[PDB]
């Protein structure tokens, strides 16, 4: 009967000179800390029980108390940064790394979980876990010919902990640690378990969220095709991280973006840009805006895949944040595209939704829209069709909005709107 | 992201 003990009784049992009494009190603490309703983490810390639990982690001759203390410390480290710090201050990191080699699978799994919570606190504890040498034993746990031989929950916890070791920035994980972990991540990215795939994609998304040198590290491993395949998955928990990773990769060089295009990613965007989940639509439009900012042949690839109508649709109706990303994609398109591509964009019906979005209350969207207008007008000038475009913008009510923007707080807004009125409507 | 082990 280790249910509903008091912290006083737990302290009494742990302070006894009896290993079994300590085990029973530690189990009672674990059950207290594993309750969904307000676990008394702070009361357990104030009682000074963390050093005892950490010392129990090293009792190799009593694996049950090792497991119970590891579980208790895992739940303590799952709380606030101060509580995770309390666990780290007790010396738990090296003790958990030692437990990673335990012959009992459930004890090593608990150690993996605990290290995941500690690393997940932030960059400092992540790097400290790495400095204590956790990556080597962690990856050794996955050194099997077929990952399907490992228990499902075991593999899921290992993947989650590895993802936390790739997470957080300022600073990002050490380059050498990323190179150490990446091959195992690639292997996990081909596992059939949805949660393992979701956490592997999340890890890749963390690693691709950075400079082009970090993006290049990931792309060199040839994971882009697999990311695109997972981008076409049905499980939203997999698509979300895969889209974030692909979006992070297209923020890099035009050659890295091209590697994304060559894998067939654009063929999936018809569904992503119409996805019922607002965040998928927003992230997809943000990826498109970073693709339309590339070379003209890449804009042409966007055109050939029939994605301009989908951008027009998102600009016409979507969450405002998605509409903003679409406005960005249009401005990038018009800034880097040919006259023929900018003419095709107009022929697809961009002007009317572009105008309708000039009634928004966000200064940035208005600047973005008005810069796309300028680019389209420049293309019209190059074609000598400025009057046509002028008539079109006037027929849909854009003229009134631009004239009304001449009297706007932001200076860039009234100067550009006044330059447009004077250069094309006088 | 941290996870509490409830069971």
């Amino acid at each position: 009967g280790t249910v509903n003990w008091s912290v006083e009784d737990i302290v009494k049992g742990i302070n006894s000179n009896n290993l079994e009494s300590q085990l029973q009190a530690t189990q009672a603490a674990r059950k207290l800390l594993s309750r969904e309703k307000q676990p008394p983490i702070d009361n357990i810390i104030r009682a000074g029980l963390i050093p005892k639990f950490v010392s129990f982690l090293g009792k190799t001759d009593c694996s049950p108390i090792q497991f119970e203390s590891a579980w208790a410390l895992t739940n303590i480290a799952s709380g606030t940064s101060e509580q995770t710090k309390a666990v780290v201050d007790g010396g738990a990191i090296p003790a958990f790394i030692s437990l990673l080699a335990s012959p009992h699978a459930h004890i090593s799994e608990q150690a993996v979980w605990a290290l995941g919570n500690i690393a997940g606190d932030g960059s400092a504890f992540r790097d400290l876990v790495i400095k204590h040498g956790a990556i080597d034993p962690l990856l050794a746990l996955l050194a099997v010919p077929d990952l399907s031989t490992l228990a499902c929950g075991y593999l899921r916890n290992l993947t989650w902990t590895l993802s936390n070791l790739c997470r957080n920035k300022n600073p990002a994980p050490p380059l050498d640690a990323v190179e150490q972990i990446l091959p195992t991540l690639v292997r996990l990215l081909h596992h059939n378990d949805p949660e393992v795939l979701a956490d592997s994609c999340w890890a890749i998304s963390y690693l691709t969220d950075g400079p082009n040198e970090r993006i290049e590290m990931v792309v060199k491993k040839g994971v882009v095709p697999q990311l695109v395949k997972l981008l076409g998955a049905t499980e939203l928990p997999i698509v979300t991280p895969a889209l974030r990773a692909i979006g992070n990769i297209v923020t890099g060089t035009d050659e890295q973006t091209q590697k994304v295009i060559d894998a067939g990613a654009l063929a999936v965007f018809p569904s992503l840009l119409t996805n019922p989940k607002t965040n998928i639509q927003k992230e997809a439009t943000w990826t498109m805006s970073n693709i339309t900012a590339g070379r003209q042949d890449q804009i042409q690839q966007v055109v050939n895949h029939g994605l301009v109508p989908f951008l027009v649709g998102v600009l016409s109706k979507a969450d405002f944040k998605t509409q903003k990303e679409a406005a960005w994609a249009i401005t990038n398109y018009t800034s880097g595209g040919t006259v023929e591509q900018i003419v095709y964009l107009v022929h697809c019906g961009i002007i009317e939704p572009l105008m309708n979005l000039l009634s928004a209350k966000d200064t940035k969207i208005i600047q973005v829209i008005l810069d796309a207008i300028s680019n389209i007008f420049q293309a019209a000038e190059k074609l000598g069709e400025t009057e046509k475009l002028s008539i079109m913008i006037e027929e849909c009510g854009g003229l009134d909005k631009i004239e009304a923007l001449q009297r706007h707080e932001n200076e860039s807004v009234y100067k550009a709107s006044l330059n447009l009125i004077e250069k094309y409507f006088s | 992201r941290k996870k509490t082990s409830d069971s």
